[PDB]
RNA sequence: ACCCCCCCCUCCGGCCCCGCCGCCCGCGCCCCAGCCCCGUGCCCCCUGCCCGAGGCGGCCCCCGCCCGGGAGGACCACCC
RNA sequence: GGCCCCGGGGGCGAAGGCGGCGCGCAGGCCCCGCCGGACCGGCCUCUGGUGCAGAUCUCGGCAGCAGUAGCGCUACUCCGC
RNA sequence: GUGGGCCCCUCCUGGUAAGCAGGACGGGCGAGGCGGGACGAUCCGGACGCCGGGCCAGGGUGCGCCGCCGGGGCCGGAA
RNA sequence: CGCCCGGCCGCUCAAAAGACCUGAACCCGGCCGGCGCCGGCCCGCCGGCCCCGUCUCGAAACACGGACCGAGGAGCCA
């Protein structure tokens, strides 16, 4: 799909995946969580999550997630360790990081998150049977996401 | 460019009439009707409902249809008919036709100028 | 108010619009006037400039006093533009001497849609 | 826009409550004192009845959503002001805020100047025999712990105040010898003639 | 007066004092009697309309977790 | 079916879409900006499968609920990337 | 189109009675906006195009809540 | 074509129209602003306002139908 970020008189770089085989509520979270970083930060902060040193906090689908120790000063309690999506997440930032430090040589020292936008995309539709009879739905929830890194924000 | 003096135009209503609960349901659009219902709180007209529409909020005849700027409105589409509808007049300024192209505005523009009559979309297409 | 700025006044307030217990008529205002306490001591304070400060704008909106109400000293007044419900409770100024502000003290209904017959000229 | 401060002595309840509700709606800053000194008329017993029937109603399903009933003096004149008030609505709300009740004389209001309200005191009021109660004791009869503390406390302060009086004596005696300043005798013969 | 209200006892918004260490705002004190009411039946009446010390009363601000044990425990929290 | 004064409006931008003024008591109409990329009408006479909020309406899409409810047959572990 | 009516005031019939059931002149709601009776299809006034000014019916005039003073008295339900 | 290890940049074309014309509603994600209808005032205060359609003497009813949105949907003819 197009880009949501438009603006015009910044130097940037961008990457985006397409359909992504992951859920759409924890992905956005996790993209949300690093926005703002400056680029060393969220790199050691997405593998911290893989590790369980540090949490996702979720400010927006989080009925059922769990409150947990790891989460005192973001702003709520709950929050999760969401292991596949910081596998997406990752590898979408390299790409940014390499697409502006290689068109501008800028460092990854003045790199930050300036912008994220996840979308809900189109799902594998498969199906599951219930009693006296009856089928019913068992479908994805997948996404797109894109990603900007530039110049701190102010 | 100027419209004889005239008596001081009036509206009655301000606002649009609007549906009966067009607000509650996107279903339900904002174009007036009538209520018609056995039990209609607005049909029966207790207070604090929607004013209803009648003949009493109709314009003074003298003043009815006059644009702020004055004039009576004419639509027109040619040169031909640039002529015929302004051969006596002081009443009416002129619109053109929204499908005309910008290649013939200017032929109307122009001829009209001459004839001393006001055209209201005059720079639409530079 | 660098125009009402040295003027001594006679203190007033603004109670409430002129209402009924089922509606309420938004373009009277009443008016509590210090030291005025029967109807029949309102004469003095008939057919006077007064003036409210909106508190947004800082200026003043100007208007007179047009009838007694009630029999205890209150008065209706009406204003260059209609109050706003926010300025209830707020003070009301009864200047002592003459300022002449043309036609700003007069009601919108008078000034536009008065009937005075007339016409829109078109220079 | 000072602040008017009424001495609650003397006052009939309900009397008091309907100035002061008209006097907040109309922009004014009030504060009320000596409010275990009011006045209800009735016989005590009556009147102790009529507050015990009260503290009855609550919500029975859960006593912290029901009414709540005060004990202090301050307190229930307070709440007789809220009937008279659309405390509901934010011109209702604002007019509360402006409202302030206390038991004693506190130094917070020590200094200020006093009025009263003649039209709403019982000795012109009440006819002489027409029982009457003071607002304090049917308070410690439903549960004031405090009304011996706001004896002490006023005991010591009008000690002090009856000391102060007698050096404001000799101070009007120095401040009222002004017959001296003829700029100011221009001033009374003007205001003679008005008058 | 087995009744009722308060104490004891359980919870407890808010607040106060003390540790480490700035702001702002306001300008006004007799008391007590009403079949002694002690000479009354007043004052105020300009919160800006030209007001803007010291004392006396107010107001604001001020204090980390993760981590591991437990007498604590669904998860959290709590006590160390 | 006709008219639209040298023969009605159109790639110098039609129909439709999205916002915004105006006109009419109203049903509705007209204009402008952006999108779109090939057709469209005002007045007279004629014709009809001619106007939707509802029918446990029909067909299609799809929300909250919700990252929720939920995932018999004794059992796997270490090393070889 | 309608041929299920109902209520008020006076006058009646059956029934211990009923917001029960059945009849009568006139009026109303039905199919009647607005104010008042805290609150109500029917009670008290008043029956309706869109506005500006004036006068005021019915009910009222401590505060909620628009509007009051003076004067003379007194201080649900049966046997 | 190039650069990093699918992305970026950009090429064909009037245009990506890129798996396809136009591309509305319901519903949703990012940035920016703010905290139901009618009326008065520039604007968050004050005043008024029960859920429609239906059968019915009588409906806000604890009477029935109706999550939402689009398109279709019922007095014509002999
Ligand atoms: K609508
Ligand atoms: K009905
Ligand atoms: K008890
Ligand atoms: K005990
Ligand atoms: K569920
Ligand atoms: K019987
Ligand atoms: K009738
Ligand atoms: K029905
Ligand atoms: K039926
Ligand atoms: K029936
Ligand atoms: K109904
Ligand atoms: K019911
Ligand atoms: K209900
Ligand atoms: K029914
Ligand atoms: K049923
Ligand atoms: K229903
Ligand atoms: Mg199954
Ligand atoms: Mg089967
Ligand atoms: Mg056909
Ligand atoms: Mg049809
Ligand atoms: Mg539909
Ligand atoms: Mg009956
Ligand atoms: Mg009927
Ligand atoms: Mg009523
Ligand atoms: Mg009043
Ligand atoms: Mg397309
Ligand atoms: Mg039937
Ligand atoms: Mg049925
Ligand atoms: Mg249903
Ligand atoms: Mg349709």
């Amino acid at each position: 799909v197009k880009y949501a970020f438009k603006s015009d008189n910044l130097l940037v770089g961008k990457s985006r995946r397409d359909g992504v085989k992951a859920s759409f509520k924890n992905t956005y979270s996790t993209c949300r969580a690093i926005k703002g970083m400056g680029v060393k930060r969220a790199f050691a902060y997405l593998d911290n999550v893989l590790n369980h040193k540090e949490i996702v906090p979720f400010f927006k689908f989080y009925k059922g997630v769990g409150r947990h120790s790891q989460a005192r000063g973001s702003g709520t309690d709950k929050g999760r360790w969401p292991e596949k999506s910081v596998v997406v997440v990752k590898d979408i930032l390299k790409q940014a990081v390499s697409n502006a430090k290689h068109a501008h040589k800028k460092e990854e020292d003045e790199l930050y998150v300036i912008s994220y936008c996840v979308n809900r995309a189109r799902g594998r539709r498969r199906r599951t049977f219930r009693a006296h009879g009856r089928i019913s739905k068992y479908e994805s929830q997948p996404c797109h996401v894109e990603l900007i890194v530039g110049p701190k924000p102010l | 460019i100027h419209p004889l003096p005239h008596k001081i135009i009036i509206k009655k209503r301000k606002n649009k009439f609007i549906r009966f609960q067009s607000e509650r349901f996107v279903r339900v659009k904002p174009s007036w009707r009538k209520p018609r219902g056995i039990d209609s709180p607005m049909r029966h007209q207790y207070r604090g409902q929607r004013p209803m529409v009648s003949i009493g909020y109709g314009s003074d005849k003298e003043t009815r249809f006059m644009l702020p700027c004055g004039f009576f409105k004419h639509r027109i589409s040619t040169v031909h008919e640039l002529k015929t509808l302004f051969m006596n007049n002081k009443t009416h300024a002129a619109q053109i036709a929204h499908g005309v192209s910008a290649r013939s505005r200017k032929q109307i523009l122009e001829e009209a100028k001459k004839m001393g009559v006001r055209v209201l979309n005059a720079d639409a297409k530079l | 108010m660098e125009e009402i700025k040295g003027k001594t006044f006679l203190p007033a307030i603004f109670v409430g619009y002129q209402r009924s217990r089922a509606k309420q008529r938004e373009n009277v205002a009443l008016v509590k006037v210090s030291g005025i306490y029967t109807r029949a001591e309102t004469d003095k304070v008939l057919g006077r400039l007064i003036a409210i400060i909106h508190s947004k704008s800082g200026k003043p909106i100007f208007g007179k006093i047009c009838r007694p109400h009630g029999n205890s000293g209150m008065v209706r007044a009406r204003f260059y533009t209609n109050l706003p419900g926010q300025l209830m409770g707020h003070k009301v100024r009864v200047f002592y001497d003459n300022i002449d502000v043309g036609d700003r003290a007069t009601p919108k209904y008078e000034r536009l849609y008065g009937n005075p017959n007339a016409t829109v000229t078109y220079e | 826009m000072s602040r008017i401060v009424i001495d609650c002595k003397g006052h009939i309840l309900g009397r008091l409550s309907a100035i002061v509700a008209k006097e907040l709606l109309h922009g004014h800053e009030v504060a009320l004192v000596r409010c275990e000194k009011a006045i209800i008329s009735g016989a005590f017993r009556d009147v102790k009845a009529h507050y015990l029937k009260k503290m009855h109603k609550r919500t029975n399903f859960n006593h912290l959503r029901g009414p709540f009933h005060f004990r202090a003096p301050a307190e229930i004149v307070r709440r007789t002001i809220r009937g008279m008030i659309p405390y509901k609505t934010v011109r209702g709300s604002d007019a509360m805020s402006r409202l302030r009740v206390y038991d004693g004389i506190p130094p917070c209001c020590a200094r200020y100047k006093r009025v009263v309200c003649p039209s709403a005191m019982a000795y012109l009021c009440l006819r002489p025999e027409r029982r009457r109660c003071e607002v304090g004791r049917v308070a410690h009869e439903i549960g004031w712990q405090h009304a011996a503390d706001v004896e002490r406390y006023e005991k010591r302060r009008l000690e002090e105040c009856d000391k102060w009086y007698q050096d404001k004596i000799q101070i009007d005696k120095k401040i009222a010898e002004a017959a001296e300043k003829d700029a100011e005798l221009q001033r009374i013969n003007a205001e003679l003639a008005k008058y």
